[PDB]
RNA sequence: GGAUAGUGGCCUACCAUGGUUUCAACGGGUAACGGGGAAUAAGGGUUCGAUUCCGGAGAGGGAGCCUGAGAAACGGCUACCACAUCCAAGGAAGGCAGCAGGCGCGCAAAUUACCCAAUCCUAAUUCAGGGAGGUAGUGACAAUAAAUAACGAUACAGGGCCCAUUCGGGUCUUGUAAUUGGAAUGAGUACAAUGUAAAUACCUUAACGAGGAACAAUUGGAGGGCAAGUCUGGUGCCAGCAGCCGCGGUAAUUCCAGCUCCAAUAGCGUAUAUUAAAGUUGUUGCAGUUAAAAAGCUCGUAGUUGAACUUUGGGCCCGGUUGGCCG
RNA sequence: GGACUUUUACUUUGAAAAAAUUAGAGUGUUCAAAGCAGGCGUAUUGCUCGAAUAUAUUAGCAUGGAAUAAUAGAAUAGGACG
């Protein structure tokens, strides 16, 4: 038969089988262990909001030949310190230093995304003003 | 490998692009309206069949 | 601490986004029955859908089955009195075929316009928006209304507006107004 | 318009057995106003504080006029 | 025996050595209140439930207690701990996980408004009270219905079609049209009545209220997966794109735009999670010679599993429910 | 009423079973999501249909079945009936 135990009674062994070997599973796994809370800048949550540190000018990788505008961020209700990606052209210069900045996943799961090594967060919006009106004309930077 | 790169050609090419503006065109109708539009154009009296169809031509 | 409003939705969405034949073969059905949204198709879709469903498990059960007989011609009954359903074809291996167009078929979008008093469909619409026609005395402005079949022969203009006849109404009554004033006293 | 509606066997009836707002409606009761519902509450926590008709507290707090 | 309203190691005295455990005790974790249920639709499943009902627990943290039918009560008291307010420095006083409202926290959440008219509750009680509850305000949480246009005429153009020796446009409409035509309606505005506890909106409905300057629909995408350009301009492995595959180093079908086009449309994108796709957790239903994977070998307890055989065969009776040929 | 009875599993039917939710009948909220309304007259002094049904699975209770799979019996006869 195979392994498995087809007996009538063998429901214990059934389960407990299943059980053991859910733990080969990386979401099963990460979900029990809590690895969200535990690891991980975010809280588990969809969005954390830090502050500017720098303004990184990380190298794409190969076979791409660019300069990816990125910031560190460090995140208010952590301390942990985190790269961020900012988007579309120019958007650099919305930003500046010890600003206020929101940061969202890469849509990976983890995993940085692109050519842009270790980079696994965008920035959304900045001085509380959304990056993509920004980006247009539609809304302007705050006062301070 | 290299994190401190030049930041001074960020928003270079959009700054760049010449701009022009946008051009006045008749207001397309919102609604039923359009879906209705679109059924006569891509059925009803169709336009050209050359090799299957074409939706987008360009100089052709 | 009140009871729950309940609340449910009317349609339901295709799992494959582009799907170029079911888009062409949506698009004509729009701009036949003269419909805004491709949510107008999918409605009908999720109720054709669920018809099909109650259909299907009744028939795995034995024939004369006391639920199934009396759920059964409930069906029947229902789909028939609003016309969907041929008087010929009355026992629901049929329901299970149906198709949308025939639920379609029924709307008083469709009904005002088959009988005339539109000549478009998409005039159709905006006569019943508009506050005119009727099926009792009572006015409908739902295109999706789903004529009874017997309401079918009171299908006609409101008592009220003009087509049914009233008053000509402000937009012409303005002109009549401009007619007095510009060439008499 | 569908509707609903009440004829009492007489004025006296109706006036005993008539919602006061309606009575009102129709001008056979007066509407007699009064404080605000959170006025009414803040006098009542203020008569709270007293224990007694109170007016002896008066003359009581006439003597700190004095020291 | 004591104690309790009362059973009981609930407590005490005396006596004894018992009680649970691989059929997983004991311990640990839980970003754990339980349940009715929610999401996901072949089925089997998987994941979720702080939260409209039911049950439990709590009232800053502990303990203790008075009152009473009922509390180990907190909009009751007492003490300690932690907060923390007023003062004349002697002292006194507070407990929003009630309604609103403020700070803090953060990705994350509304008015210091009106009323007991309803739903019901309490009291000495038809009356009083009720931030229970209802009302409105804020409110793209989720859900339903569905405006942004409808109809002619005319100007060439066409496909029809009867004729074609050959001009062709003629009446059946296909509609692209940069002059036209009168029709229609609510979005709003607003007498009035309706509504309501009083108001507000809705439903009614006088007077007003549509021609492009509008009462002007959006949000993403147009190389592939994947529906829609190899158009023009710009940049030149830069700036940027790109879930993934891949684009950009001078004619870029992926960037920045203009034009045009697609999809969904009062909504559409993104991030995070979960479910289906997943027969990639496999009871249904996986795989293990070489792709990930049979313990070096045999014994062996727990566990699972385990050959065949013991009243079958024949006879009689009673009365049901469909379906036929007939009515 | 007395005197006694080898133990189980499985299956059947049924009782006991909150509502809301789900499935679902009826009813034209102008349609629909809903709601549990409503529908008829002499519309001047009333007539009237409703507010179904299904699911509710392990355990416990009650009943029918006796295949399938266990358990016990009589061998130092300390057996069975009277
Ligand atoms: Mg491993
Ligand atoms: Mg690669
Ligand atoms: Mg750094
Ligand atoms: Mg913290
Ligand atoms: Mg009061
Ligand atoms: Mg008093
Ligand atoms: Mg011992
Ligand atoms: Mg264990
Ligand atoms: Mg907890
Ligand atoms: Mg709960
Ligand atoms: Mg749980
Ligand atoms: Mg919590
Ligand atoms: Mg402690
Ligand atoms: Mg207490
Ligand atoms: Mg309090
Ligand atoms: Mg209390
Ligand atoms: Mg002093
Ligand atoms: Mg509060
Ligand atoms: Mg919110
Ligand atoms: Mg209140
Ligand atoms: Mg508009
Ligand atoms: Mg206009
Ligand atoms: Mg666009
Ligand atoms: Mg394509
Ligand atoms: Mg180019
Ligand atoms: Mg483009
Ligand atoms: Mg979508
Ligand atoms: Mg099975
Ligand atoms: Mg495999
Ligand atoms: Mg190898
Ligand atoms: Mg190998
Ligand atoms: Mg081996
Ligand atoms: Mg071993
Ligand atoms: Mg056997
Ligand atoms: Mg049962």
């Amino acid at each position: 038969g195979k392994g498995k135990p087809r007996g009538l009674n063998s429901a214990r062994k059934l389960r407990v089988h299943r059980r053991n070997n859910r733990w080969a599973e990386n979401n099963y796994k990460k979900r029990l262990l809590g690895t969200a809370f535990k690891s991980s800048p975010f809280g588990g949550s969809s969005h954390a909001k830090g502050i500017v540190l720098e303004k990184l000018g990380i190298e794409s990788k190969q076979p791409n030949s660019a300069i990816r505008k990125c910031v560190r961020v460090q995140l208010i209700k952590n301390g942990k310190k985190v790269t961020a990606f900012v988007p579309n052209d120019g958007c650099l210069n919305f930003v500046d230093e010890n600003d206020e900045v929101l940061l969202a996943g890469f849509g990976r799961k983890g995993k940085a995304k692109g050519d842009i090594p270790g980079v696994r967060f965008k920035v959304v919006k900045v001085s509380g003003v959304s990056l993509l009106a920004l980006w247009k004309e539609k809304k302007e930077k705050p006062r301070s | 490998a290299k994190v401190h790169g030049s930041l001074a050609r960020a928003g270079k090419v959009k700054s760049q692009t010449p701009k022009v503006e946008k051009t006045e065109k008749p207001k397309k109708p919102k609604g039923r309206a359009y879906k209705r539009l679109l059924y006569t154009r891509r059925f009803v009296n169709v336009t050209l069949v050359n090799g299957k169809r074409r939706m987008n031509p360009g100089p052709s | 601490p009140r009871a729950p409003r309940t609340y449910s939705k009317t349609y339901s969405t295709p799992k494959r986004p582009y799907e170029s034949s079911r888009l062409d073969a949506e698009l004509k059905l729009a701009g036949e029955f003269g419909l805004k949204n491709k949510k107008e198709i999918y409605r009908i879709s999720f109720q054709l859908s669920k018809i099909r469903r109650a259909a299907r498990d009744l028939l795995t059960r034995d024939e004369k089955d006391p639920k199934r007989l009396f759920e059964g011609n409930a069906l029947i009954r229902r789909l028939v009195r609003v016309g969907v359903l041929s008087e010929d074809k009355k026992k629901l291996d049929y329901v299970l075929a149906l198709k949308v167009e025939d639920f379609l078929e029924r709307r008083l979008q469709t009904q005002v316009y088959k009988l005339g008093l539109a000549k478009s469909v998409h005039h159709a619409r905006v006569l019943i928006t508009q506050r005119h026609i009727a099926v009792g005395k009572q006015i409908v402005n739902i295109p999706s209304f789903m004529v009874r079949l017997d309401s079918e022969k009171h299908i006609d203009f409101a008592p009220t507006s003009p087509f049914g006849g009233a008053r000509p109404g402000r937009v012409a009554r303005r002109n009549a107004a401009r007619k007095a004033e510009a060439s008499g006293e | 318009s569908v509707g609903f509606g009440l004829v009492y066997n007489s004025v006296a009836e109706a006036k005993k057995f008539e919602p006061t707002y309606r009575l009102v409606r129709y001008g056979l009761a007066e509407k007699v106003e009064k404080a605000s519902r959170q006025q009414r509450k803040q006098k009542k926590n203020r008569d709270k504080k007293i224990f007694g008709t109170g007016k002896r507290l008066a003359k009581k707090v006439a003597r700190r006029n004095a020291d």
